């Protein structure tokens, strides 16, 4: 499991350091161009975070679909393929990675934007990506789709790890029933277990404290009478009262520069990770690496991509 | 003329039920384009092509022939 | 020989018009450039603003106003430019990781696309890699990766193997396929039927255990030469 994007977030300025204050708007205007700043940065990041999602995702061409007879040489992918069933066409896997995730409120000058992609267009793209897997092997990635029976497929992998086809050939029930049972058994640990999914979670935590801080830190005297511009206007002589409101416009001010250069660390690891994870997706998926230890451990034969909340997930 | 997403709402231009690749994005998977009439329409953005590989138990495809391309990076 | 390399030609070709027609190839050596023009804009206009000082020159000040609140004045100017100046350093050091970052995915596909041939799908251009020729640019550098790409394909009729005295015969390097009526074995990646042989095949045991067998005949190259 690795994380691929984070949540879409802008921020006003003006509203944030003066809502609803003439005055206030008056004073901040003096200090330049530092409320367009943070504005292009915030956009910078909303179009990366759309980028990195419409990389990883967006690799193929057209939209595959498996045939309805499921004959597949004995192997079983009810467990990863769609159900119709579902008002949502997302697998059972898929399922319960979502109901697995829990957790705009404020409303101080701050919005989110919605993803441009909904999670139904995620589902669709990675039930294409496994169904041109599972029906035409490695070949869909670099040309067109070639349909290919499954267990000559196993064995051009088998015959890739260096183990002669007739080892798989001469087994191909025991394979059979071996992929089957590790399936449940992960259907099985993802239901029970609930700490798996810390590195999906930890960004969603990261940000809403990130927020909750932000937002807290308006009940800050900075060194002023009060923490409330109306307060300050309705009780104190102009004169002073702007030199008083100066203090808050620069701690509010000093307080968004933080927060944006967080915001600017954190989206370039979350960028890190999506480079990492397309780079994945490009190779484990696609075809068969040789590189130890970069799809799973052991040798590698095939791996098949899940959808997740802000997320992707592997099965190697 | 208004319309309403879930991204807000938009108005000048009109909804479609069909649906085309992306040219300008908006969110929530609705992308608007300049048609041809000379107006804005605000459609359902489409991932691509339809296709379904005939795959059977005892069926192959080999390819009799190739090309070379040169891509830039 | 004659046909790749006319293709190959014709792709220069194509890309060179490619790059002479349209102009909007190059966004992300240009975004670099315009970025760094706006950030070093920015900061020099940064210097025309009050900060909360009477006047935007020190120069006037001083010459107006007497030292004791002048330097208060001063004082609130240089908190600001300097203040300032820190956000723009802080954007370039970004700024700068991130183009790092970039540097070094370009050195390694110099040094792989480039210096040799490379089996990881996806990394040097859609398709299967063949080589690549690098080409130089202001701030940057420009790939043309050279790939294989199958065209026209057909349908057939596989077989995991071939039953031919009671055995199983096995494909040494390449897949089983029938166009109708005769069975062949070919290479995975061009269509070029051959004869089923003993030098095609290895045997592997009895022939009841396969799912999918079919048996027909298997050609030996010695009797005949043993007949006479
Ligand atoms: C693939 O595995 C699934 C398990 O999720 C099988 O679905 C079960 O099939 C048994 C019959 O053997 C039923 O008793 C269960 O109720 C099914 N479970 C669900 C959730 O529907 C499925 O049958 C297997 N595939 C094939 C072809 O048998
Ligand atoms: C494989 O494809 C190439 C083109 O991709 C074919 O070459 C063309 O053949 C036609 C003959 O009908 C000529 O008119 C073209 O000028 C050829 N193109 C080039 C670039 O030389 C080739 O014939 C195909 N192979 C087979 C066996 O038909
Ligand atoms: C499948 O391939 C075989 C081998 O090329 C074909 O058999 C030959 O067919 C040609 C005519 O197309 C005849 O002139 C030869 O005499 C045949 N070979 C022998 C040994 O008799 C066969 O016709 C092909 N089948 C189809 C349906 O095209
Ligand atoms: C391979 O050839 C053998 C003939 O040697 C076929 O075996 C026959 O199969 C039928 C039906 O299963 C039996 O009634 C015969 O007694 C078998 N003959 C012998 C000699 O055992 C076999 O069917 C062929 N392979 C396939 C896939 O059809
Ligand atoms: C076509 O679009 C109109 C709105 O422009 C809508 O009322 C109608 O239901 C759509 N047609 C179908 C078949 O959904
Ligand atoms: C192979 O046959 C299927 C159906 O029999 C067809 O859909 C497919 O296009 C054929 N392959 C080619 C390369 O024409
Ligand atoms: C392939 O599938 C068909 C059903 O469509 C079946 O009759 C046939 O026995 C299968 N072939 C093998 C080798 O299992």
């Amino acid at each position: 499991i690795l994380p691929v994007s984070m949540t879409k977030t802008s921020v006003d300025c003006t509203m944030y350091i003066c809502g609803d204050s003439t005055e206030c708007s008056n004073l901040l205007l003096q200090y330049g161009s530092f409320c367009t700043q943070l504005n292009r940065a915030l956009t910078g990041i909303a179009v990366e975070q759309d980028k990195n999602t419409q990389e990883v995702f967006a690799q193929v061409k057209q939209i595959y679909k498996t045939p309805p007879i499921k004959d597949f040489g004995g192997f079983n992918f009810s467990q990863i393929l769609p159900d119709p069933s579902k008002p949502s066409k997302r697998s059972f896997i898929e399922d319960l990675l979502f109901n697995k995730v829990t957790l705009a409120q404020k409303f101080n000058g701050l919005t989110v934007l919605p993803p441009l992609l909904t999670d139904e267009m995620i589902a669709q793209y990675t039930s294409a990506l496994l169904a041109g897997t599972i029906t035409s092997g490695w070949t869909f990635g670099a040309g067109a789709a070639l349909q290919i029976p499954f267990a000559m497929q196993m064995a051009y992998r088998f015959n890739g790890i260096g183990v002669t086809q007739n080892v798989l050939y001469e087994n191909q029930k025991l394979i059979a029933n071996q992929f089957n049972s590790a399936i449940g058994k992960i259907q099985d640990s993802l239901s029970s277990t609930a700490s798996a999914l810390g590195k999906l979670q930890d960004v969603v935590n990261q940000n809403a404290q990130a927020l909750n801080t932000l937002v807290k830190q308006l009940s800050s005297n900075f060194g002023a009478i009060s923490s409330v511009l109306n307060d300050i206007l309705s009780r104190l002589d102009p004169p002073e009262a702007e030199v008083q409101i100066d203090r808050l416009i620069t701690g509010r001010l000093q307080s968004l520069q933080t927060y944006v250069t967080q915001q600017l660390i954190r989206a370039a690891e979350i960028r890190a990770s999506a480079n990492l994870a397309a780079t994945k997706m490009s190779e484990c998926v696609l075809g068969q690496s040789k590189r130890v230890d970069f799809c799973g451990k052991g040798y590698h034969l095939m791996s098949f991509p899940q959808s997740a909340p802000h997320g992707v997930v592997f099965l190697h | 003329n208004v319309f309403q997403t879930r991204a807000g709402c938009l108005i000048g231009a009109e909804h479609v039920n069909n649906s085309y690749e992306c040219d300008i994005p908006i969110g929530a998977g609705i992308c608007a384009s300049y048609q041809t009439s000379q107006s804005i329409i605000a459609y359902t953005m489409s991932l691509g092509a339809e296709n379904s590989v005939a795959y059977s138990n005892n069926s192959i495809a080999i390819p009799t022939n190739f090309t070379i391309s040169v891509t830039t990076e | 020989q004659k046909l790749i390399a006319n293709q190959f030609n014709s792709a220069i070709g194509k890309i060179q018009d490619s790059l002479s027609s349209t102009a909007s190839a190059l966004g992300k050596l240009q975004d670099v450039v315009n970025q760094n023009a706006q950030a070093l804009n920015t900061l020099v206009k940064q210097l025309s603003s009050n900060f909360g000082a009477i006047s935007s020159v020190l120069n006037d000040i001083l010459s107006r106003l007497d030292p004791p609140e002048a330097e208060v004045q001063i004082d609130r100017l240089i908190t600001g430019r300097l203040q300032s100046l820190q956000t723009y350093v802080t954007q370039q050091l970004i700024r700068a990781a991130e183009i790092r970052a970039s540097a070094n995915l370009a050195a390694t596909k110099m040094s792989e696309c480039v210096l040799g041939q490379s089996k990881r799908v996806d990394f040097c251009g859609k398709g299967y890699h063949l080589m690549s020729f690098p080409q130089s640019a202001p701030h940057g550098v420009v790939f043309l990766h050279v790939t294989y790409v199958p065209a026209q394909e057909k349908n057939f009729t596989t077989a995991p193997a071939i039953c031919h005295d009671g055995k199983a015969h096995f494909p040494r390097e390449g897949v089983f396929v029938s166009n109708g009526t005769h069975w062949f074995v070919t290479q995975r990646n061009f269509y070029e039927p051959q004869i089923i042989t003993t030098d095609n095949t290895f045997v592997s045991g009895n022939c009841d255990v396969v799912i999918g067998i079919v048996n027909n005949t298997v050609y030996d190259p010695l009797q005949p030469e043993l007949d006479s």
